[PDB]
């Protein structure tokens, strides 16, 4: 099963891109929340975006991992830019509940949700 | 049009009811069906 | 050895001897354009589309009846083969009018979609198009018999599967109406089927006559539910609601086939619902609520109660799960007592025991049975596909077939025995030619009927058909494993009862007073408030209740069939997941989110949320009940009859006979079916 | 020409007339209820019934080729006046 | 507290599925007339793990796991339960 | 070239952005899907359709419609074998229930056995 | 079929089968498929490791012209090891003849940037890779035309619904534009219409 890679050998020189794009999405932050005058504290969205980090932390292919890194770039680059506007950095944020819990009677009240 | 004008049928109107939206005499929308489900009808009577 | 060759288009493949071209073209994966073949009936050269060339011939011959001899070579796609039915399709299109708008089989037609694909264009036959007066064969098929192509296929179905002869060729030349002479209303089981046998729009269904079309419609998966079988059958829903059904094929069982009150049984899943949970009021009132305060009630009362006094009787069609999940709750809290609205014995280990309760045998198996008999039954008013497949037996290969009860009409010259136990019993074992009949024959079958299991006396007759089945089971060496015995039922559901180990019958309600009791789906009288203390409180759990819900303190809205992914099993042991279709009106949650719901607000707790940690649970319990679509064949026959010894009581001379009899009684037995207006129309239809 | 509900609305010739625990009613309030005034079932029953002394004829309705297509229907029964599909107007038979 | 109900996972082939299929022709009527009152049953799927499982006390739910063990030891743990 | 490669399984629903609600709260079906059985043609076989679980759909208030906050309710996805049917299914990381196809049993009819002497299959009507 | 039937040129058919012999001879290392359709198109189907070598070849070699670039795409096909399908389509100038260049390929195995040798196929590989996912390494810039920068899904795949997750409104509480979860005021109502009966027995696929 000689399958081609993308850019590692294993999981370790992914673990490294991603550590270096997190230290850029870390020091990425505060030029744009003090660019597109925004709504929210610096420790929240670098809190939302390290739990973004957090959500996908299940994954163990090498390529899957880099082309997640090929992403986080793309989008860094983008806001980076000016070419996305507030729209799209508040809609990465999810304020617009939906408060909808996992309370199985809460899940009864309203229902019809396997 | 009064070389011949007209059709014999007996259900055109004489008023030609005109463009009406603005007004308060004007189109609404709605549904032309009857009842869906037919809820359970609950009697009346008591058990004690 | 049992190879012919053909050249199916220059292609070489090897046919079983006797068989025909067409199933031949099936087997390479061609089709052959056909009206009049049907696969489940006989052939009757008569549709003439079925052409096809054979090399060397100066006739072009017809692919149903001509046998596959040496050696062929057939030209499915030559060049007269495609100009005979260009031809034939242009006869065809001659006298049949122009309906297609208002015609019930649009997309469903099948002269349509044949003469787009081999039919011709451009038209011929500037005058003529005779036109046919329509008959009125029943309030339940409507009937144009102008659309009418004299295909004579519903012929052939009634004169073998139905047996009836109702509708018969009347005339010559073009002049053939083809019906009943006499204007009687053709009305029998298995009559729904007839609108799916009919090719073309001429037999139609009347409550859905105008009311959809096919495009539109979406197909879902489904199981059959009223009867022990399960024909498998699919729903053509739409606009989150229904608009029919239609029967499909499992090779078991139920093959093209559907029973009518199956068929027409959707007007009372539809008609007068339950939609809210309703609490009753001091007034006297059974008033409608949120629930926040009927569950809170529920949950108040059954915390403060506990004992013998917990009881749950589940009749009708409920799942397994939500069975499961009440099972659970119920021995959370601390005890039991848990009947159906059916009584089953339990003297040979009866409720155990995979043996006794079901059909033993295989329904498609009956086939190879030599001789049957039937005690107290009517397998035409109890599952009609499984007396079709009797009677499909009967025809195709011999059979012997003797009733015990009630001269009934069965309509195959069937023998009849008399009506007592210690008849069938005394003549069955001790000297009768008859009973020579079964010792000295090879492969015979006993199948009981749930009907004469009603009487107190089951027990004892249960133990004398168990005696008979041990008695060809220790004769004649055969053929282990198969077996004489089987039985039949009902519902499904009481066939799961009987596997989730619940007590069947009503006894230990009658025995021990309960003062806490659900109801989940108990249509009929088993018990009241008067046989039961003043202080009930009982929660029925179901829909469209009109019999049993006026009777209630507290009214839950369960879900229905169609309603949620249930697990049924069928008379023999085999597992069969519905699909949801239609999301409920009214609040109407889920049956077994229900009952993990009021395990949440009363103090307790289950340790599963969701439908797979339910389906875990009935892994637990019951493993054949996950591991669906297949069949369980288990054994120790002799083990049970020695079991059965325990109990050997009288057998009764009070002649038994089937309350399943006559027509009115087939038709309103069930709220859903006592529900419809379908029904009605048909019931004093065949009575007035 | 129409009925009316017991609250004093005009109902249409689909019987879909309302509770008094709606709301569609209340997005009726202040603008009118566009009813179609002339209903359809009502002037059938004022045609005459065309008698032809044939036995199976033909029908097209106003035109040829404007109008529903051509319907060939029987005339045998007698006390079944024979109704085409597409005119609704009947027929009967004379001898 | 006292016992309620005991369930049999069978198949057609395992060497202690085979013992517990002797256990049930010699020392299951022997077992009906000791208890007549306690619900015991006897499953086959297609094949499986030849569990016994009981339930009782409010409940509770035990296993023992028959794989490759002979009838006697079947015995036993039948013993165990009741 | 004899590369990096490791042998795993595939779980695409970190790149297809869809939301894991609608991952781990539905379930996939695969099935042939049964002949139309008011038509007789069996072309609508040879394939392996997918389909999900059907869900809520409310009335619209205004119209009388159907609606729904369904958008995996109306895809159908046709396959050609059920191995790369299930591998797939298992790929892009949703549960799925997996039904069997049931062919038509082969028969043995005749003409003859229609018209036969003593035995009692005779149509008596043709 | 003497009226209404489209003609063919088989003078045509003759030399398109030649010239897709000549190339499947002449570059035995990746061709694997030359098929010439009915109406007479030129189909070469490609093993995905030459892209640029056999590119650089139809650009040049003077037998075969082929400077003009049409679409590159992608048609998204399940049941297969390998899902997707990156078409070349080539034009000769001097010769008026189409070739289609199918290269196969799958969800993440990458293929390798034609832009170094066709300018044309830059915004098309761009394109591609923000419809469905086909990675192309040594290439400059992949980034996302034809969507939302705040979107993403590859919505072009048959896995990505037809509705999507998200939709747009308004609300003046945050004074600004939110996207909520979809929610449909009309079903969509999709419609089976396949129709049985086998309208064309010269493509029917054998069985199992
Ligand atoms: S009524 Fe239908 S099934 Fe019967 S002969 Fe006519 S077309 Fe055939
Ligand atoms: S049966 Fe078929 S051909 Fe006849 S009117 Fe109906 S759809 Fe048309
Ligand atoms: S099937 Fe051969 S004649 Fe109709
Ligand atoms: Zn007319």
């Amino acid at each position: 099963t000689s399958v081609k890679p993308i850019f590692s050998r294993d999981m370790n020189e992914a673990k490294r891109r991603v550590r270096e794009l997190y230290r850029a999405w870390y020091r990425e932050v505060p030029n744009t929340v003090h660019l597109f005058q925004l709504d929210i504290s610096v420790k929240q969205g670098r809190d939302k975006v390290r739990e973004m980090f957090k959500k996908n932390a299940h994954v163990t292919d090498p390529r899957v991992v880099d082309l997640l890194v090929i992403k986080g770039k793309m989008e860094l680059e983008e806001t980076i830019n000016v070419w996305k506007q507030r729209t799209h950095v508040m809609r990465f944020f999810h304020e617009t509940e939906a408060p909808r819990p996992k309370d199985f009677l809460s899940k009864f009240y309203v229902g019809h949700d396997p | 049009p009064t070389v011949k004008p007209p059709t014999a049928r007996k259900f055109i109107w004489t008023n030609h009811k005109f463009n009406l939206s603005g007004t308060p005499q004007q189109y609404v929308p709605y549904s032309t069906t009857r009842k869906k489900i037919q809820e359970w009808v609950p009697p009346s009577t008591p058990y004690k | 050895s049992n190879l012919i060759e053909v050249f199916v288009d220059g292609q070489s493949v090897m046919v079983e001897p006797g068989t025909t071209v067409l199933q031949a073209c099936e087997k390479v994966g061609m089709q052959i354009p056909r009206f009049c073949y049907h696969e489940r009936l006989s052939v009757a050269g008569n549709c003439r589309m079925c052409l096809v060339e054979i090399e060397k011939a100066p006739k072009v011959v017809a692919a149903c009846a001509m046998p596959v001899m040496k050696g062929w070579n057939i030209l499915t796609n030559s060049e007269k083969t495609k100009k005979a039915r260009e031809g034939v399709m242009e006869f065809l299109l001659a006298n049949h009018p122009l309906d297609c708008p208002i015609c019930d089989q649009g997309g469903e037609c099948d002269l349509q979609d044949q003469s787009m694909m081999f039919g011709s264009d451009r038209s011929r036959f500037l005058e003529g198009k005779r036109a046919v007066e329509d008959k009125n064969i029943g309030p339940l098929v409507k009937t144009i018999m102008t659309r009418c192509i004299q295909c004579t296929r519903c012929i052939r179905f009634a004169s073998e599967i139905a047996g009836v002869d109702d509708l018969g060729t009347t005339g010559r030349g073009n002049d053939m109406q083809v019906g009943t002479y006499i204007e009687k209303m053709f009305m029998s089981e298995l009559s729904g089927n007839i609108i799916d046998i009919c090719p073309v729009g001429a037999l139609t269904s009347k409550p859905y006559a105008f009311t959809a079309r096919p495009w539109e419609t979406r197909k879902t998966e489904s199981i059959d539910v009223m009867d022990a079988v399960g024909s498998n059958i699919v729903v053509s829903t739409r606009t989150g609601e229904v608009m029919r059904i239609l029967p499909r094929m499992h090779e078991d069982i139920n093959e093209e086939w559907i029973s009518d009150k199956t068929r027409f049984a959707y007007d009372g899943l539809k008609r007068q619902r339950l939609t809210e949970p309703m609490v009753r009021n001091e007034k006297g009132l059974l008033t409608h609520t949120t629930w926040e305060d009927a569950l809170s009630r529920v949950a108040g009362m059954l915390q403060s109660c506990q004992g013998n006094d917990v009881a749950a009787i589940a009749g009708g069609l409920v799942d397994a799960e939500a069975l499961i999940a009440l099972k659970d709750l119920l021995n959370r809290v601390d005890s039991d007592t848990l009947c159906t609205e059916e009584v089953f014995p339990t003297a040979g280990a009866g409720t155990d025991l995979r043996s006794n309760y079901l059909l033993n045998t295989t329904i498609a198996g009956v086939e190879e049975a030599d001789v049957v008999l039937l005690v107290g039954t009517n397998p035409r008013f109890e599952a009609p596909l499984f007396n079709a497949r009797i009677r499909k037996s009967w025809l195709h290969n011999d059979l012997k077939v003797a009733l015990i009860g009630s001269p009934v009409d069965l309509t195959y010259r069937y023998d009849h025995l008399g009506d007592s136990p210690k008849i069938l019993q005394d003549i069955a074992s001790g000297s009768h030619p008859f009973s020579q009949v079964l010792q000295e024959a090879k492969k015979p079958m006993v199948v009981l009927g749930s009907s004469a299991l009603q009487r107190n006396d089951g027990a004892a007759i249960l133990a004398a058909v168990s005696n008979i089945a041990q008695k060809i089971r220790t004769s004649s060496g055969v053929t282990g494993d198969w077996k004489v015995m089987n039985i039949l039922h009902r519902i499904a559901s009481q066939v799961a009862a009987l596997d989730l180990g619940y007590k069947p019958g009503v006894e230990a309600i009658r025995k021990n007073p309960p003062k806490m009791l659900f109801l989940l789906g108990a249509d009929g009288g088993c018990v009241t408030r008067q046989d039961l203390p003043k202080d009930c409180f009982i929660v029925y759990q179901g829909h469209h209740g009109d019999v049993g819900a006026p009777i209630a303190d507290v009214i839950l809205p369960g879900a229905a069939y169609t309603e949620k992914s249930a697990t049924y099993v069928n008379t023999e042991g085999r597992a069969q997941q519905t699909k949801v279709a239609v999301m409920p009106p009214g609040l109407a949650r889920e049956d077994w989110k229900i009952i993990r719901a009021l395990s949440e607000i009363a103090g307790m707790t289950l340790p599963y949320d969701t439908l797979d940690q339910v389906r875990n649970r009935l892994e637990e319990v019951s493993p054949n009940l996950v591991r669906y679509d297949d069949v369980e064949g288990a054994n120790y026959f002799q083990q049970a009859s020695e079991l059965s010894k325990l109990v050997n009581q009288q057998l009764l001379a009070d002649p038994l006979v089937p309350p399943q009899l006559t027509i009115k009684d087939f038709y309103m037995t069930d709220s859903i079916s006592r529900a419809s207006q379908t029904m009605a129309k048909c019931v004093k239809a065949v009575t007035e | 020409g129409v009925r009316t509900s017991p609250t004093g609305e005009k109902v249409t010739h689909t019987g879909q007339v309302y509770d008094d625990e709606d709301y569609r009613r209340v997005r009726f309030v202040g603008r009118q209820k566009e009813v179609n005034e002339n209903f359809a079932i009502d002037l059938i029953a004022e045609q005459p019934v065309s008698q032809v002394g044939s036995r199976v004829i033909s029908c097209d309705g106003g035109g040829g080729a404007l109008g529903h297509p051509r319907v060939y229907i029987n005339l045998d029964k007698e006390t079944k006046t024979g109704t085409c599909g597409y005119c609704g107007l009947q027929f009967r038979q004379q001898h | 507290l006292g016992l309620r109900e005991i369930r049999i996972h069978l198949c057609q082939r395992s060497p202690g599925s085979q013992g517990v299929r002797d256990f049930i022709e010699k020392r299951y009527v022997e077992l009906k007339k000791a208890n007549p009152d306690l619900p015991i049953l006897i499953r086959e799927c297609s094949d499986v793990q030849p569990k016994l499982w009981a339930r009782y006390a409010f409940g509770q739910e035990k296993n023992v796991s028959l794989n490759n063990f002979s009838a006697d030891q079947v015995t036993r743990a039948l013993e165990n339960v009741l | 070239t004899q590369l990096i490669t490791v042998d795993e399984k595939l779980d695409i629903t970190t790149l297809t952005g869809v939301p894991e609600e609608h991952i781990k709260t539905r379930k996939a079906r695969i099935f042939v899907p049964a002949r139309n059985n008011m038509q007789s043609g069996v072309n609508n076989t040879k394939k392996w359709k997918m389909e999900f679980d059907t869900r809520e759909r409310w009335e619209n208030p205004l119209m009388g419609w159907a609606s729904t906050a369904d958008p995996l309710s109306n895809l159908v996805l046709t396959f050609s074998t059920k191995e790369d049917a299930i591998a797939f299914a298992e790929k892009n990381g949703w549960s799925y229930d997996v039904e069997e196809r049931k062919v038509p049993k082969p028969k043995s009819k005749s003409y003859g056995a229609n018209f036969s002497w003593n035995k009692r299959t005779r149509v008596s009507t043709k | 079929t003497r009226p209404t039937v489209r003609p063919r040129n088989d003078v045509a058919h003759k030399q398109l089968s030649a010239f897709g012999e000549y190339v499947a001879e002449i570059l035995p290392k990746y061709v694997q498929q030359v098929q010439v359709s009915c109406f007479s198109e030129l189909e070469i189907c490609i093993h995905p490791d030459g892209v640029i070598p056999v590119l650089t070849f139809l650009r040049d070699h003077s037998n075969a012209q082929f400077k003009s670039l049409a679409d590159l795409t992608a048609v998204d096909i399940p049941t297969r090891q390998n899902r997707f399908e990156i078409v070349y389509n080539l034009l000769s100038l001097r010769f008026n003849s189409r070739i289609r260049v199918k290269t196969y390929t799958d969800e993440l195995t990458p293929v390798e940037s034609s832009v170094s040798v066709y300018k044309a196929a830059n915004w098309y590989e761009r394109e591609i890779w923000d419809m469905f996912g086909v990675f192309f390494a040594n290439h400059p810039d992949l980034r996302r035309i034809l969507t939302d920068y705040g979107f993403e899904g590859h919505p072009f795949r048959k896995d990505f619904p037809l509705s999507g997750y998200v939709e747009l409104r308004y609300d003046d509480e945050v004074k600004r534009v939110v996207a909520e979860p979809v929610e449909l005021a009309q079903e969509f109502r999709k419609f089976d219409l396949n129709s049985p009966w086998e309208a064309f027995p010269a493509y029917r696929q054998p069985p199992e």
